[PDB]
Protein backbone atom coordinates (compact mmCIF):
# COMPACT_ATOMS: atom_id res chain seq x y z
CA UNK A 1 0.00 0.00 0.00
CA UNK A 2 1.38 3.38 -0.99
CA UNK A 3 0.53 6.10 1.54
CA UNK A 4 -2.10 4.98 4.02
CA UNK A 5 -1.38 3.62 7.50
CA UNK A 6 -0.25 0.46 9.26
CA UNK A 7 -3.33 -1.56 10.26
CA UNK A 8 -4.42 -4.46 12.48
CA UNK A 9 -5.90 -7.55 10.90
CA UNK A 10 -9.04 -7.08 13.05
CA UNK A 11 -9.96 -3.99 11.07
CA UNK A 12 -9.93 -6.05 7.83
CA UNK A 13 -10.65 -9.68 8.93
CA UNK A 14 -11.47 -10.77 5.36
CA UNK A 15 -7.90 -10.10 4.15
CA UNK A 16 -6.09 -13.30 3.16
CA UNK A 17 -2.35 -13.65 2.50
CA UNK A 18 -1.50 -16.18 -0.24
CA UNK A 19 1.91 -17.92 -0.25
CA UNK A 20 3.56 -20.08 -2.89
CA UNK A 21 6.24 -22.73 -2.17
CA UNK A 22 9.59 -21.63 -3.54
CA UNK A 23 10.83 -21.82 1.29
CA UNK A 24 7.67 -19.78 0.85
CA UNK A 25 7.05 -16.68 -1.12
CA UNK A 26 4.32 -14.08 -0.67
CA UNK A 27 2.24 -14.18 -3.84
CA UNK A 28 -0.85 -11.93 -3.52
CA UNK A 29 -3.72 -10.96 -1.30
CA UNK A 30 -7.11 -12.58 -1.18
CA UNK A 31 -10.58 -11.91 0.19
CA UNK A 32 -12.61 -14.30 2.35
CA UNK A 33 -16.12 -14.50 0.89
CA UNK A 34 -17.31 -17.79 2.50
CA UNK A 35 -15.93 -20.32 4.98
CA UNK A 36 -14.01 -22.21 2.29
CA UNK A 37 -13.74 -19.73 -0.53
CA UNK A 38 -11.55 -16.78 -1.15
CA UNK A 39 -11.47 -14.38 -4.10
CA UNK A 40 -8.28 -13.16 -5.72
CA UNK A 41 -6.85 -11.89 -9.05
CA UNK A 42 -6.39 -14.11 -12.08
CA UNK A 43 -3.01 -12.53 -12.91
CA UNK A 44 -1.60 -13.90 -9.65
CA UNK A 45 -1.74 -17.43 -11.04
CA UNK A 46 0.03 -16.94 -14.33
CA UNK A 47 2.93 -19.13 -13.13
CA UNK A 48 0.35 -21.94 -12.74
CA UNK A 49 1.33 -23.40 -9.32
CA UNK A 50 -0.40 -26.64 -8.46
CA UNK A 51 -2.94 -26.22 -5.62
CA UNK A 52 -0.62 -28.09 -3.23
CA UNK A 53 1.94 -25.35 -3.59
CA UNK A 54 -0.34 -22.63 -2.32
CA UNK A 55 -1.11 -21.72 1.29
CA UNK A 56 -3.73 -19.27 2.42
CA UNK A 57 -3.32 -17.57 5.79
CA UNK A 58 -6.06 -15.69 7.59
CA UNK A 59 -5.76 -13.53 10.71
CA UNK A 60 -2.21 -12.26 10.26
CA UNK A 61 -1.22 -8.60 10.91
CA UNK A 62 2.46 -9.05 9.98
CA UNK A 63 3.24 -10.65 6.65
CA UNK A 64 5.74 -13.18 8.04
CA UNK A 65 5.23 -13.08 11.79
CA UNK A 66 2.49 -15.57 12.86
CA UNK A 67 -0.53 -14.09 14.53
CA UNK A 68 -1.89 -15.71 17.66
CA UNK A 69 -5.30 -16.41 16.11
CA UNK A 70 -4.31 -17.08 12.51
CA UNK A 71 -5.74 -19.94 10.42
CA UNK A 72 -3.55 -21.53 7.74
CA UNK A 73 -5.14 -23.52 4.94
CA UNK A 74 -4.03 -25.60 2.00
CA UNK A 75 -5.67 -24.97 -1.34
CA UNK A 76 -8.01 -27.68 -2.59
CA UNK A 77 -8.11 -26.19 -6.05
CA UNK A 78 -8.45 -22.80 -7.70
CA UNK A 79 -10.43 -21.37 -10.60
CA UNK A 80 -9.04 -18.59 -12.75
CA UNK A 81 -11.52 -16.84 -15.08
CA UNK A 82 -11.62 -18.49 -18.52
CA UNK A 83 -11.54 -15.14 -20.35
CA UNK A 84 -8.75 -13.50 -18.37
CA UNK A 85 -6.63 -11.56 -20.84
CA UNK A 86 -2.99 -11.72 -19.97
CA UNK A 87 -2.30 -8.54 -21.97
CA UNK A 88 -5.09 -6.18 -20.87
CA UNK A 89 -5.96 -7.84 -17.52
CA UNK A 90 -9.65 -7.91 -18.41
CA UNK A 91 -11.54 -10.53 -16.37
CA UNK A 92 -8.90 -10.46 -13.61
CA UNK A 93 -10.73 -12.67 -11.05
CA UNK A 94 -10.06 -16.10 -9.45
CA UNK A 95 -11.64 -18.34 -6.79
CA UNK A 96 -9.57 -20.44 -4.40
CA UNK A 97 -11.01 -23.34 -2.42
CA UNK A 98 -9.64 -24.13 1.03
CA UNK A 99 -8.77 -27.70 2.01
CA UNK A 100 -10.59 -29.11 5.03
CA UNK A 101 -12.16 -32.25 6.52
CA UNK A 102 -15.77 -31.00 6.19
CA UNK A 103 -17.80 -28.37 4.33
CA UNK A 104 -16.51 -25.74 6.83
CA UNK A 105 -13.02 -24.30 6.61
CA UNK A 106 -12.32 -20.88 8.11
CA UNK A 107 -13.99 -20.14 11.43
CA UNK A 108 -15.15 -16.73 12.53
CA UNK A 109 -13.19 -14.87 15.14
CA UNK A 110 -12.25 -11.25 15.76
CA UNK A 111 -9.50 -11.70 13.17
CA UNK A 112 -11.28 -13.79 10.58
CA UNK A 113 -14.62 -12.75 9.04
CA UNK A 114 -16.13 -12.50 5.53
CA UNK A 115 -16.84 -9.27 3.61
CA UNK A 116 -20.37 -9.01 2.18
CA UNK A 117 -20.73 -9.44 -1.59
CA UNK A 118 -22.37 -6.46 -3.37
CA UNK A 119 -26.01 -6.40 -4.50
CA UNK A 120 -26.07 -6.94 -8.26
CA UNK A 121 -27.68 -3.53 -8.62
CA UNK A 122 -25.22 -1.76 -6.34
CA UNK A 123 -24.39 1.73 -7.57
CA UNK A 124 -22.57 4.25 -5.42
CA UNK A 125 -22.28 8.01 -6.07
CA UNK A 126 -19.07 9.33 -7.63
CA UNK A 127 -16.35 10.06 -5.13
CA UNK A 128 -17.70 7.65 -2.49
CA UNK A 129 -14.91 7.03 0.01
CA UNK A 130 -13.82 3.43 0.25
CA UNK A 131 -10.81 1.71 1.66
CA UNK A 132 -8.38 -1.04 0.78
CA UNK A 133 -5.74 -3.24 2.38
CA UNK A 134 -2.68 -5.40 1.60
CA UNK A 135 0.88 -6.47 2.50
CA UNK A 136 2.28 -5.18 -0.76
CA UNK A 137 5.02 -2.67 -1.45
CA UNK A 138 5.04 0.85 -0.12
CA UNK A 139 6.40 2.29 -3.35
CA UNK A 140 6.76 0.92 -6.84
CA UNK A 141 10.56 1.09 -6.73
CA UNK A 142 10.63 -0.86 -3.47
CA UNK A 143 12.19 -4.37 -3.63
CA UNK A 144 10.40 -5.56 -0.51
CA UNK A 145 6.78 -6.09 0.41
CA UNK A 146 5.40 -4.70 3.66
CA UNK A 147 6.26 -6.33 6.98
CA UNK A 148 2.80 -5.29 8.25
CA UNK A 149 -0.72 -4.98 6.80
CA UNK A 150 -1.53 -1.46 5.63
CA UNK A 151 -4.72 0.35 4.70
CA UNK A 152 -5.49 3.27 2.39
CA UNK A 153 -8.64 5.32 1.72
CA UNK A 154 -9.55 6.20 -1.85
CA UNK A 155 -12.61 7.57 -3.67
CA UNK A 156 -14.45 5.99 -6.59
CA UNK A 157 -13.67 7.91 -9.77
CA UNK A 158 -16.37 8.74 -12.29
CA UNK A 159 -16.61 6.20 -15.21
CA UNK A 160 -15.94 9.23 -17.43
CA UNK A 161 -12.49 9.52 -15.84
CA UNK A 162 -11.85 5.81 -15.96
CA UNK A 163 -10.81 5.58 -19.60
CA UNK A 164 -7.81 4.67 -21.76
CA UNK A 165 -7.14 8.36 -22.33
CA UNK A 166 -6.91 8.73 -18.57
CA UNK A 167 -4.75 5.66 -18.07
CA UNK A 168 -2.09 6.62 -20.63
CA UNK A 169 -3.84 4.63 -23.36
CA UNK A 170 -3.68 1.42 -21.39
CA UNK A 171 -6.81 -0.60 -22.19
CA UNK A 172 -9.81 -0.15 -19.87
CA UNK A 173 -12.96 -2.31 -20.19
CA UNK A 174 -16.41 -2.21 -18.58
CA UNK A 175 -15.19 -4.89 -16.20
CA UNK A 176 -12.91 -2.37 -14.52
CA UNK A 177 -13.33 0.43 -11.98
CA UNK A 178 -11.08 3.31 -10.98
CA UNK A 179 -10.50 4.67 -7.51
CA UNK A 180 -7.83 6.97 -6.18
CA UNK A 181 -6.80 9.70 -3.75
CA UNK A 182 -8.37 13.07 -4.83
CA UNK A 183 -5.66 15.39 -3.44
CA UNK A 184 1.74 11.02 0.03
CA UNK A 185 -1.29 9.91 -2.01
CA UNK A 186 -2.91 6.61 -1.09
CA UNK A 187 -3.00 3.81 -3.63
CA UNK A 188 -2.65 0.06 -3.97
CA UNK A 189 0.78 -1.17 -5.12
CA UNK A 190 2.50 -4.36 -6.31
CA UNK A 191 1.82 -7.21 -3.94
CA UNK A 192 -1.62 -5.87 -3.01
CA UNK A 193 -3.19 -7.47 -6.05
CA UNK A 194 -6.06 -9.81 -5.32
CA UNK A 195 -6.92 -7.84 -2.21
CA UNK A 196 -10.14 -5.92 -1.47
CA UNK A 197 -11.59 -2.50 -2.23
CA UNK A 198 -14.56 -2.28 0.20
CA UNK A 199 -17.11 0.41 0.87
CA UNK A 200 -19.49 0.90 3.77
CA UNK A 201 -22.95 0.00 2.57
CA UNK A 202 -25.67 -0.07 5.25
CA UNK A 203 -23.28 -0.51 8.17
CA UNK A 204 -21.40 -3.42 6.53
CA UNK A 205 -18.14 -3.38 4.59
CA UNK A 206 -19.10 -4.57 1.10
CA UNK A 207 -16.76 -5.84 -1.58
CA UNK A 208 -16.62 -3.41 -4.44
CA UNK A 209 -13.42 -4.30 -6.26
CA UNK A 210 -10.43 -6.61 -6.47
CA UNK A 211 -7.08 -4.75 -6.56
CA UNK A 212 -5.96 -5.39 -10.15
CA UNK A 213 -3.46 -2.97 -11.69
CA UNK A 214 -2.21 0.57 -12.10
CA UNK A 215 0.54 2.78 -13.48
CA UNK A 216 3.18 3.11 -10.79
CA UNK A 217 1.80 3.60 -7.28
CA UNK A 218 0.26 6.85 -6.18
CA UNK A 219 0.80 9.24 -9.08
CA UNK A 220 -1.32 12.40 -9.04
CA UNK A 221 -4.54 12.10 -11.04
CA UNK A 222 -3.70 8.55 -12.15
CA UNK A 223 -6.28 6.24 -10.45
CA UNK A 224 -5.84 2.61 -9.54
CA UNK A 225 -7.83 0.00 -11.46
CA UNK A 226 -9.95 -2.74 -9.91
CA UNK A 227 -11.95 -5.67 -11.16
CA UNK A 228 -15.65 -4.66 -11.04
CA UNK A 229 -17.12 -7.41 -8.81
CA UNK A 230 -20.81 -6.71 -9.46
CA UNK A 231 -20.10 -7.97 -12.98
CA UNK A 232 -18.94 -11.31 -11.63
CA UNK A 233 -21.64 -12.34 -9.13
CA UNK A 234 -23.15 -14.92 -11.44
CA UNK A 235 -19.63 -16.31 -12.19
CA UNK A 236 -18.82 -16.47 -8.48
CA UNK A 237 -21.96 -18.53 -7.87
CA UNK A 238 -21.59 -20.89 -10.81
CA UNK A 239 -18.00 -21.50 -9.81
CA UNK A 240 -18.34 -22.10 -6.10
CA UNK A 241 -18.25 -25.90 -6.50
CA UNK A 242 -17.10 -28.67 -4.08
CA UNK B 1 -22.02 -11.67 10.11
CA UNK B 2 -20.19 -10.39 7.01
CA UNK B 3 -18.59 -6.97 6.85
CA UNK B 4 -18.42 -6.47 10.59
CA UNK B 5 -15.04 -5.47 12.02
CA UNK B 6 -13.27 -4.54 15.22
CA UNK B 7 -14.38 -0.87 15.38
Amino acid sequence: IKGGLFADIASHPWQAAIFAKHGERFLCGGILISSCWILSAAHCFQERFPPHHLTVILGRTYRVVPGEEEQKFEVEKYIVHKEFDDDTYDNDIALLQLKSDSSRCAQESSVVRTVCLPPADLQLPDWTECELSGYGKHEALSPFYSERLKEAHVRLYPSSRCTSQHLLNRTVTDNMLCAGDTRNLHDACQGDSGGPLVCLNDGRMTLVGIISWGLGCGQKDVPGVYTKVTNYLDWIRDNMRP
Amino acid sequence: TCGLRQY
